[PDB]
């Protein structure tokens, strides 16, 4: 999708 | 004589006035602090109301005498502290159901603002941006996104969580929402996703919406930790409480890019500037000063609701004859 | 050799290449106007692609000695003689589902923040605007409405329309419209009240949106007679086409004070400015310059539906093998 | 309601 996967997971 | 009731953090009471006439002595403060109040209204009030700018402390109580009832002319009432005012024996009491579909309404505008750039684009077109090409249109536009297939996480689905919820299907928004005190069966009737930890909202959710009040357990929810669980280039709108974003950790976020714009209402300190405070200059903010409630009729909604409650009080019996107390608990 | 197919009002072909490399020679103007054009493509082309920025008229289209289908990279085509290209033997085609969506999105944006204020609150608070107590904010946000009960007019319920209409519903506006070309029944499939003339919705509309089609007996809808047929304080919002609205009348009546606001992403001459033309600094608008439909899926997504449109032309038959003519009754 | 009757009807 548009938004990325978080920085720190 | 007849008891004094006073408007602590205002000047107008003409809402007010034709309910409270006869059994009531109507002053008003215009106070910022309790040390604005004058020693009289101290000692003799035994009625107070007031809205969201003046804070009262467990040291603000033990000043009044004859103090009886606290009416918030409005939703959220963390700026009283209820328990210490029930020790006490003040009875506390606010104003639920006034603003709701407002708030939802701005804070739809708010999501569709940083989705479709309305007011940054309309700021471009103010400060003489000439638009001429189909090229200069993406350009100006760029970061422009298609609702439909979008995550919408709610955290808090109260009043007016459950509104933004409703309006947020028809744009083809996926919505979910975190509420860890809520029981089960809210998400089935609404026909809502539901996840169990702020975390799972946070990595799931492309644009966050904040509707909860603010307790002794939500201070900084947005706060450097929970900043990363969200997902990289997501929209953060907060009509809720200013004390649950951490602003320090947002302004870092949306200069990095991390946060890819934000909404504010409301705000850590208020009057809100955009040249005081952690949020001075941080790109792609759009900020309103606490107006997202307002309407005229709601406005005159609240205030004579607010103002019944405080006949209520005076001819019947705390608690009893009180419709909208939230300290019962600690009386 | 093989076809010319050439993009007259812009410099990127970058999405429609993939799709016409071994089929058509792929050339770009960067023209506002015929004019511009280099004399080889007004000789040689077949294929045309171009956008709103610039018209045809009939002189313009019989300068071209092999062209033989125009494809407008988005909805509206008003500013291509239709008819006269089909009386040469030009296919005019066009893309309308796209940004469908996308434009319902940010008219709704629009609506909003004429109700609710969040373009000029967040304006106010840029320019320095110290909101502190409840009397100031009620005075800054003054004219703020509550939505529920109020009639949302919309002319025109065609794609957009239709999808702005279902999105009003969730907000509790009463939803009426006009469109005199729809046959009977539609109302009724969607839940809508339905009136038969345009002043009958000029006249119970609190909130006029329009969504039809810029065509040969809608020239200044709005002008200064209908203007007037407009309640006393109505908002109104036009994403449509800028040749709808007499520009001289609006602004007229924006400072008046007859419409009470208006949001405007098209205008009667484009690049809008604020400097510039009727409008010159009318209070109470807002302006966006023509970016409602604007979003990287929804420009990828009719620029390759365009491109597939000039191979059916080139490898197929006119007008067969096309998929979105709006001339065939002209050919 | 919050709006007027039209100026001229
Ligand atoms: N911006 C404005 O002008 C304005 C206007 C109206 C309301 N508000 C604020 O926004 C809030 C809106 O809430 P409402 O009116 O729907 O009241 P509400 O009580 O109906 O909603 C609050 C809900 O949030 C939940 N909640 C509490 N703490 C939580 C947390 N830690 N994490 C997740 N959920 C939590 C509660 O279970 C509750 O159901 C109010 O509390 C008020 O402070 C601001
Ligand atoms: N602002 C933007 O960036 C942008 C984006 C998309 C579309 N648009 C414009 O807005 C319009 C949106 O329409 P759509 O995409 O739904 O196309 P559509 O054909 O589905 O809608 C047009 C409808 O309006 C009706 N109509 C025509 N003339 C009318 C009139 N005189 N009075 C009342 N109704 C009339 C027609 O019956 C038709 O059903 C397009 O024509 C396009 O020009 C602009």
């Amino acid at each position: 999708r548009r938004t990325g996967a978080p920085p720190a997971l | 004589p007849r008891p004094l009731v006073a408007l602590l953090d205002g000047r107008d009471c003409t809402v007010e006035m034709p309910i409270l006439k006869d059994v009531a002595t109507v002053a008003f403060c215009d106070a910022q602090s309790t040390q604005e109040i004058h020693e009289k209204v101290l000692n003799e009030a035994v009625g107070a109301l007031m809205y969201h700018t003046i804070t009262l402390t467990r040291e603000d109580l033990e000043k009044f005498k004859a103090l009886r009832i606290i009416v918030r002319i409005g939703s959220g009432f963390d700026n009283i502290d209820i328990k210490s005012a029930g020790d006490l024996g003040i009875a506390v009491c606010n104003v639920p159901a006034a603003s709701v579909e407002e708030t939802a309404d701005s804070t739809l505008c708010h999501i569709l603002n940083l989705y479709r750039r309305t007011t940054w684009l309309h700021q471009a077109l103010r400060e003489g941006t000439r638009v001429q090409s189909v090229e200069q249109i993406r350009e100006v536009a760029s970061g422009a996104a298609r609702i439909r297939g979008e995550t919408l996480g709610i955290i808090g689905l109260g009043r007016v969580g459950q509104a933004v919820a409703l309006r947020a299907k028809a744009f083809g928004f996926n919505v979910l929402f975190y509420d860890p005190y809520l029981s089960d069966g809210i998400e089935r009737a609404l026909g809502l996703q539901r996840v169990s930890t702020l975390q799972d909202l946070l990595f799931h959710s492309d644009c966050v919406t904040l509707h909860c009040g603010l307790n002794e357990h939500n201070h900084h929810l947005i706060n450097d930790f929970t900043v990363k669980q969200m997902r990289q280039g997501a929209f953060l709108v907060n009509t809720a409480r200013g004390g649950l974003v951490d602003e320090k950790a947002l302004a870092q976020a949306l200069k990095e890019g991390r946060i890819r714009g934000a909404a504010l209402d409301v705000h850590e300190s208020e009057p809100f500037s955009f040249s005081q405070g952690p949020l001075k200059d941080a790109p792609n903010l759009i900020c309103t000063p606490h107006a997202a409630w307002y309407s005229e009729q709601a406005s005159i909604e609240m205030r004579e609701e607010a103002a019944r409650e405080i006949r209520r009080a005076i001819t019947g019996r705390i608690p009893d004859s009180l419709k909208n107390c939230v300290n019962k608990d600690h009386l």
